């Protein structure tokens, strides 16, 4: 079992590095991260921030999530961002993917006892 | 037999109990673990012994060119029959392949070498095909740093070989000249092509002549990727009349994000009706419009037709355009995989599409609406579509904005009996703490199912 807090850690936290340091670095953590068993996951984003500051969203702007529940929220700055994306050569089992570093602000759902991001909805 | 760490660092204690399988073991694969030049010493010194390897993977190391020297050192031995050979991701540059023409020399069993994301260039490049002039069958160099000038050397193996058949150079800026000089080496080669990748090489439309020439001249050819080049209607018209030789029997073509509209699909549409050994295509991420699927539809219903899996994410495509897919869905029966993500179908087209392969009778096997628009509004459908499919077993709704309503109807399905659906996909569906353990307990009761996300 895992929750969807740890979840969140596992597929969207990159606390130990500022940004992607090489074009290779989303076929390396979608590999590591356990992103690539049994499909490809097509999109996905990594935070270079500090756990801590990722956690602090949730008392930040409040938002509508995507699918219209109203407990989401948007970081007040932009934070360092990696988007991984799937390329059209892509092909389980030999995922591949484009990196792309941005600064965005994030948009998370936030949810429990402690109340603590559980889901990745958006960067804008 | 088989010694395979993926994605972990290991300790020194743990690394020198490892060395006596490296020493005997027929395959070795320690990827992303960690490993440097420091310990190279002790793999090459192992794999000096090794009589048993025949395939050894090294990828995502920072190995060096120190450490690469000290590996391949290990391979020249009379006992080494090497079969596979992996260093993909290894740090490897130029200054470090002046052992390559020695190695490939004393290895006569190699048959297949993978040596992408390393910056070998230009330099390092000439180096590997000193060892490449004269039996290795299948060479991958995607993001190695290579220039137009790397294809001169490798258009000289093409023209020598006789064994190659699988190349990949995807990821290198050869551009136009480039590809022009790999075409006449292959053009005037004796070798059976099965394999041949250029994704992202900066092709032009110029490029697709000589390419024409080359799926006509390769019947042997299985696998062409052509993707993420700027190659506009005007070069895959010049592509065409090659792929409508007889002699080709291309099984995969892959033209992706080529800067292709309806008028080169069009085009390409005369080879569908005409070519029964092509079963994959991508046409993804090209502007084509509800006409260009109009078109692809109705290739798809002509007998000469027996594309078993279709993609085209991203072509722009509305909800307007899934009446003909609907339409081609009750009467085609040898396509089973369609990949409609990224596209603008909304709930109003998804239906549509649902309607369609509820129907007996249908063979569609996998599903791919992502990212399409849907809303809680669908599910209802969805759901239906479950219970009621004959043939559907895997269904991506990805990256829509679903929540506990709709998932909660699709879980309504998924615990029948009734239904048989291998793999439902669900990445970045927001689904609360409540939704998530009733989502648990199906999993648990339906072991044929999986959830992903």
């Amino acid at each position: 079992k895992e929750t969807a807090a740890a979840k969140f850690e596992r597929q969207h936290m990159d606390s130990s590095t500022s940004a992607a340091s090489s074009s290779n670095y989303c076929n390396q953590m979608m590999k590591s991260r356990n992103l690539t068993k049994d499909r490809c996951k097509p999109v996905n984003t990594f935070v270079h921030e500090s756990l801590a500051d990722v956690q602090a969203v949730c008392s930040q702007k409040n938002v509508a999530c995507k699918n219209g529940q109203t407990n989401c929220y948007q970081s007040y700055s932009t934070m360092s961002i990696t988007d991984c994306r799937e390329t059209g050569s892509s092909k389980y089992p030999n995922c591949a993917y484009k990196t792309t570093q941005a600064n965005k602000h994030i948009i998370v759902a936030c949810e429990g006892n402690p109340y603590v991001p559980v889901h990745f909805d958006a960067s804008v | 037999m088989k010694l395979d760490i993926q994605c972990e660092q290991l300790s020194d204690a743990r690394w020198t109990e490892l060395l006596p399988l490296i020493q005997q073991y027929e395959v070795v694969r320690l990827d992303d673990c960690g490993l440097t030049e420091v310990r190279c010493k002790d793999i090459g010194s192992a794999l000096q012994a090794n009589a048993s390897l025949t395939e050894l993977s090294l990828r995502t190391n920072e190995l060096g060119d120190g450490g690469v020297l000290l590996v391949l050192q290990g391979l020249q031995s009379p006992t080494c029959k090497i079969q596979k050979l992996s260093l993909q991701n290894c740090c490897l540059t130029e200054a470090g392949c002046g052992v390559l023409p020695g190695v490939l020399r004393s290895l006569p069993t190699l048959r297949e070498l993978h040596l992408s994301d390393n910056p070998l260039g230009d330099a390092g490049l000439r180096l590997l095909c000193e060892g490449l002039l004269d039996r290795l069958e299948k060479l991958q160099l995607e993001y190695c740093s290579l220039t137009a000038a790397s294809c001169e050397p490798l258009a000289a193996v093409l023209r020598a070989t006789r064994d190659l058949k699988e190349l990949v150079v995807s990821n290198n800026d050869i551009g136009e000249a480039g590809v022009q000089a790999l075409c006449r080496g292959l053009a005037e080669s004796a070798c059976q092509l099965e394999t041949l990748k250029l994704e992202n090489c900066g092709l032009t439309a110029a490029n697709c002549k000589d390419l024409c020439g080359i799926v006509a001249s390769q019947a042997s050819l299985k696998d062409l990727d052509l993707g993420s080049n700027r190659l506009g209607d005007a070069g895959l018209a010049e592509l065409c009349p090659g792929l409508l030789s007889p002699s080709s029997q291309l099984r995969t073509l892959w033209l992706w994000e080529c800067d292709l509209t309806v008028s080169g699909c069009r085009e390409l549409c005369r080879v569908l009706q005409a070519k029964e050994a092509l079963k994959e295509l991508s046409l993804a991420g090209n502007s084509l419009g509800d006409e260009g699927a109009q078109l692809l539809c109705e290739s798809l219903l002509q007998p000469g037709c027996q594309l078993e899996s279709l993609w085209v994410k991203s072509c722009g495509f509305t909800a307007a355009c899934c009446q003909h897919f609907s339409s081609m869905l009750t009467q085609n029966k040898h396509l089973l995989e369609l990949q409609l993500s990224s596209n603008p179908l909304g709930d109003a087209g998804v239906h549509v599409l649902c309607q369609a392969l509820g129907q007996p009778g249908t063979v569609l096997r996998v599903l791919w609406v992502g990212d399409c628009e849907l809303t809680n509004s669908s599910c209802g459908g969805l759901a239906s579509l479950l219970l009621a499919s004959p043939s559907l077993r895997e269904l991506d709704l990805s990256n829509n904005g679903l929540g506990d309503p709709g998932v909660l109807q699709l879980l309504g399905s998924l615990e029948q009996p009734a239904c048989s659906l291998e793999q439902l996909v669900l990445y970045d569906i927001y689904w609360t703490e409540a939704v998530d353990e009733r989502l648990r307990a199906v999993e648990e009761s339906k072991p044929g199912l999986r959830i992903i996300s």
